[PDB]
DNA sequence: CAGGCACGTGTCAGATATATACATCCGAT
DNA sequence: ATCGGATGTATATATCTGACACGTGCCTGGAGACTAGGGAGTAATCCCCTTGGCGGTTAAAACGCGGGGGACAGCGCGTACGTGCGTTTAAGCGGTGCTAGAGCTGTCTACGACCAATTGAGCGGCCTCGGCACCGGGATTCTCGAT
DNA sequence: ATCGAGAATCCCGGTGCCGAGGCCGCTCAATTGGTCGTAGACAGCTCTAGCACCGCTTAAACGCACGTACGCGCTGTCCCCCGCGTTTTAACCGCCAAGGGGATTACTCCCTAGTCT
């Protein structure tokens, strides 16, 4: 079969971020536990809010709202407008 | 109007008395202002859920429903309202 | 006097049946039908005709729709469809249902011709249904019914004596044509507490013949065919004719026989006429009913007319068995 | 002068405020603290009085299990009378602020 | 037709696949739809705590002399930030260890 | 019988419990057995619930439960009380509990 | 706007199990609120192993498991044992 | 040979190192039949949780993903493995 | 002969078993444990390696986190000895019991 | 699609709960 | 022993709940054999990962023992917190009036599901050399007994 | 209240190692381009209830007095855990077999769907 995991894309942003350092396998697979954990808790919350609201969809303006209410404070800002540029910037085509 | 200090309306004799439901006979001086601010900073954290739900719904009312949400977001579930 | 707003009716379920598949419809546009069709009025408004109790408003719209355009729409728009259409035109074939027919033209098979071009995809009942499209939509008048019944019995009581076969539905209760035959047979070494090639026997017989031309399917109690007369060596030959051979054991043989005369009006008024005089009356036996309801052992029968005797009825001709 | 000892006329109130269900905290002081909290995250906002009464119950039953802890904190460490050490020892041992 | 391709993902300007979160979304029964706009602003989301989160554990790496990341490195960014060990107060990572924390009261008066 | 719940002999609904696990988007093919055997779960929880608290409200020659005889009948078992620690419930009270240390002098 | 309850049928347990006495409304509601909870609880779990076991459907064995996981020893046993006996009892008839 | 009296396994220099890391200065006596329970209490709430799993899944092995599934359900969330 | 004052041999390795991130606890009386628990429930159960490593992480965590309530409730009662009773009572406020 | 019907909601008689009076009975002083 | 808070006992409100009344979306609506295919239950293999065993080395555990510093009990005190009383003041109940927005419904309209067809990205296999583990000695630093 | 002996630890250097990272050969899931049913965005309607205000009514809150008892500092006893040294021991590493178990096909078998009059 075959495995998927977020090595490759962990590994880019790594590279992006310190040019200059390394990785462990165990390092990296923590990295890809939390990767999926939070996609976890993110997804969950926008599930619970579209049933919240009668609503059968999920939109950016759900996984907003999930992440405003999961990531504490400024963690919370920041994603939102880092999210929102890139909504913005995928829409602009 | 705007509220300018309302955490002194929990009075002494209402921390009194939760603190004897609690089981508790005697109690210092700093319980009042220790308790008093324990409790607005849980009302704030429940109130961020709450408004932040109000809002995701387009909605200018906070409902009991909201409430009930955010309390069951942090593991404190409430019975009885929804 | 409603024939056109009864033929109108007719499609509507077929569509419900082979195309939507809600016999939830069916059954009660097919009552709506016959219910109008036995009407001796001309309907004029629809709230007079929802004096028929279960005229619910679906029924009512559509005849004042229907009197007031002269047509339905939605019936116009379920003409043109060619989905619809190809659908109910191949459920026309025998063996051809509603899955049947939808996928097919879901594979784009949606003609007779492409039908006949695809012969590896039709099992054997299907292929004889495509053989005899025409032979089967045709009605069998009643001198035909007469000369295939007298060669059926004479090969039945060639093949033993003691068989007892009798032709039962409309042409047992004299009507001038039927859509095909149903045929009942018993031995009285067979009965509900008693051979599986008894109607092996008659089927081959009949096969050796030359009567039976096809086989559907056979089993040890009913056999589905087809059966054509033969020709006079210089007529036309005869068209193509769906037989159906039931062997059943002879405690229920005769109440086989009633159920199977018909009609269902007259089943209908009879089995209640046997409820409420403390009887049930089934395909197979009479059995008595308890004062709580609790069916009793079946009563022994031995003839029609001890069957009406049970019920406390008079016995009817089957001509007189309309309803 | 009847003056009863210090102490029987804290048991005296202890088993009537654990037999009873009140609320034991006046309404409109509550309406108010919360519509003060509110307004600090979005400006005109009116709520139902279900949601206020289900956020006085919650904070009631969040300061009863946290006056408990402080009262098993304080017995422990050979005492009867609770301190503000003994909540943050509370709150601490109970995960809540870090 | 068949215009050259271009991943959505590179459209968004992002490094994390928005098609591969979209499939998940889509597969793991959270919704009856999935909107469009929702996988690529929760890619984004991911990629900012990824980024911040490695960001810590290089500068951590680095403070240690070392070139590549361990998980102890991964554990002391967590635990040292305020808000990431908020995030993950309930995660425990495998050999990852404790902060260094010794009471005050245990050191030696002399 | 003609409703699927006395086919199955309870009284919780099978065709509602049926309906919300379609709806409730856990997973989009729901086999026939899970519903009966949820209300089962759940009207065996109920009635456990509903006697101890009848067993609790009858005691105090009341014979209406109440929110406090719920509170009661749940903090006072174990199972139950570990089924629902982390559950407020509206006006139910505490339990009368206190500590041995805070009673008085023996005299 | 027709309400969805459970009124009815708690009443009629309630009645089942103690024909003598009555239910207040604010308990009414509770018991509500109780049941939600744990049907939410239990499917749920149900879920979350039918999306584990890489299954596609819910069955009585992923509601079982799920009773089992939450509910403690006495209570997952009877409840498992009740719930069998209504499973056989539908499927006979 | 079914097993007997492994609790004894855990040694009380392991003990010690472990409170050693948790910032103990010095260590009583009794703490070790305390220490012992609780392991065995955790170690048993787990493994039921982590059987539970790989049996309805029709397997004999018990895989540390069914590992990481039964702290996940706890609320743990062991990261690394899996 | 060189006898260091009790409590720095305390502090010292303190600072290394919290410098460190070995396990602190044998494999194989820790995988004898775990069988033993484990054939309670089902007998002839095998268990992979990686099973019985996340087991071990993830306890030894639970305890490490256990014994740091352990002491600060200790640090609380005017005390610098950790006693059974520190634990039963972290143990009661964090609500395992 | 047409019936059959279990819930949803509304209404009023009334068991059940609550509060209000007096006679005993038990921890501080 | 006396006396203010807990008990019972009888009575008079009072009130929120259960037995009817009526509507409204759910809910399930013939049967008896005769074809035709399906998930899977078991028969049969294929690696192969975990189980078990045996032997050799030795870091770690068990055991003894001399302290010395911390756990702990008892005393004294003085000030912080309890109970009580007169007074205020703000909660609480009951109207009275007003409109902001929750809830619902009709109409489309862009939006996402779904399906061919295409192809570039990420996974598996297979090197390979360098960051790091490990060892050894020197230098530096921390700790405790007296001068 | 530092000197100095003694021990613990950091630093520098040397050596080897095994896995982190890069390259190649792919398979298949991501991407394009269309159609088509519909979820809900946007207006319009009610009409419920949250808000604002006022007028009693009185029970809770509060400021102050006063007693008293409990937290805390202090002191003296003693006891038990820690640092160190000596003696087992089973943990761990090396090798082997081996054997049943998770992952495959594969025949068929009761179960389920279609049909039909």
């Amino acid at each position: 079969s075959r495995k998927e995991s977020y090595s490759v894309y962990v590994y880019k942003v790594l590279k992006q971020v310190h040019p200059d350092t390394g990785i462990s396998s165990k390092a990296m697979g923590i990295m890809n536990s939390f990767v999926n954990d939070i996609f976890e808790r993110i997804a969950g919350e926008a599930s619970r809010l579209a049933h919240y609201n009668k609503r059968s969809t999920i939109t950016s303006r759900e996984i907003q709202t999930a992440v405003r209410l999961l990531l504490p404070g400024e963690l919370a800002k920041h994603a939102v407008s880092e999210g929102t540029k890139a909504v913005t910037k995928y829409t602009s085509s | 109007k705007v509220l300018r200090d309302n955490i002194q309306g929990i009075t002494k004799p209402a921390i009194r008395r939760l603190a004897r439901r609690g089981g508790v006979k005697r109690i210092s001086g700093l319980i009042y202002e220790e308790t008093r601010g324990v409790l607005k900073v849980f009302l704030e954290n429940v109130i961020r859920d709450a408004v932040t739900y109000t809002e995701h719904a387009k909605r200018k009312t906070v409902t009991a429903m909201d409430v009930v949400y955010a309390l069951k977001r942090q593991g404190r579930t409430l019975y009885g309202f929804g | 006097l409603n024939g056109g707003i009864t033929d109108m009716l007719t499609e509507l379920a077929n569509f419900e049946k082979n195309v939507s598949q809600a016999i939830h419809k069916y059954n009660a546009y097919r009552k709506a039908a016959s219910v109008i069709a036995k009407y001796p009025h001309k309907i004029k408004s629809g709230a007079e005709a929802k004096k028929l109790p279960g005229v619910g408003t679906k029924i009512a719209e559509k005849i004042d729709e229907f009197l007031a355009t002269g047509k339905l729409r939605k019936l116009e728009k379920i003409r043109q469809d060619d989905t619809s259409s190809s659908i109910n035109f191949l459920t026309r074939v025998s063996g051809i249902g509603p899955s049947a027919a939808r996928k097919f033209v879901d594979e784009g098979i949606k003609t007779l011709e492409d039908l006949r071009k695809n012969e590896d995809k039709l099992n054997h009942h299907q292929r004889i249904g495509l053989k005899y499209f025409g032979d089967f939509e045709k009605r069998i008048p009643r001198e035909e019914m007469l000369q295939m019944q007298d060669i059926v019995l004479n090969e039945v009581k060639k093949v033993d004596s003691e068989y007892i076969a009798t032709v039962c539905g409309s042409f047992r209760r004299g009507a001038e044509s039927s859509g095909d035959m149903d045929v009942l047979l018993t031995h009285p070494s067979f009965t509900s507490e008693s051979q599986p090639k008894l109607l092996h026997q008659v089927v081959e017989q009949l096969q050796k013949v030359h009567f039976i031309t096809d086989t559907l399917s056979k089993g040890e109690t009913k056999f589905m065919g087809v059966c054509q007369l033969p020709s006079k060596n210089d007529e036309k030959e005869y068209p193509h004719r769906r037989i159906d051979i039931r062997l059943i054991p002879k405690d229920q043989y005769y109440c086989g026989v009633l159920y199977f005369t018909g009609s269902d009006i007259f089943n209908k008024n009879m089995r209640a006429h046997a409820l409420e005089k403390g009887f049930t009356i089934n395909e197979y036996t009479i059995r008595p009913l308890g004062v709580t309801g609790v069916a009793g052992e079946p009563l022994p029968v031995d003839s029609e007319k001890d069957i009406f005797d049970y019920i406390q009825w008079k016995y009817r001709e089957p001509k007189d068995r309309s309803e | 002068p009847h003056r009863y000892r210090p102490g029987t006329v804290a048991l005296r109130e202890i088993r009537r405020y654990q037999k009873s269900t009140e609320l034991l905290i006046r309404k409109l002081p509550f309406q108010r603290l919360v519509r003060e909290i509110a307004q600090d995250f979005k400006t005109d906002l009116r709520f139902q009085s279900s949601a206020v009464m289900a956020l006085q119950e919650a904070s009631e039953a969040y300061l009863v299990g946290l006056f408990e802890d402080t009262n098993l904190a304080a017995i422990h460490a050979k005492r009867v009378t609770i301190m503000p050490k003994d909540i943050q020892l509370a709150r601490r041992i109970r995960g809540e602020r870090a | 037709a068949r215009a050259k391709a271009k991943t959505r993902s590179s459209r968004a300007g992002l490094q994390f696949p928005v098609g591969r979160v979209h499939r998940l979304l889509r597969k793991g029964n959270y919704a009856e739809r999935v909107g469009a706009g929702a996988p690529v602003y929760l890619a984004a989301v991911l990629e900012y705590l990824t980024a911040e989160i490695l960001e810590l554990a290089g500068n951590a790496a680095r403070d240690n002399k070392k070139t590549r990341i361990i998980p102890r490195h991964l554990q002391l960014a967590i635990r040292n930030d305020e808000e990431l060990n908020k995030l993950l107060g309930k995660v425990t990572i495998a050999q990852g260890g404790v902060l260094p924390n010794i009471q005050a009261v245990l050191l030696p008066k002399k």
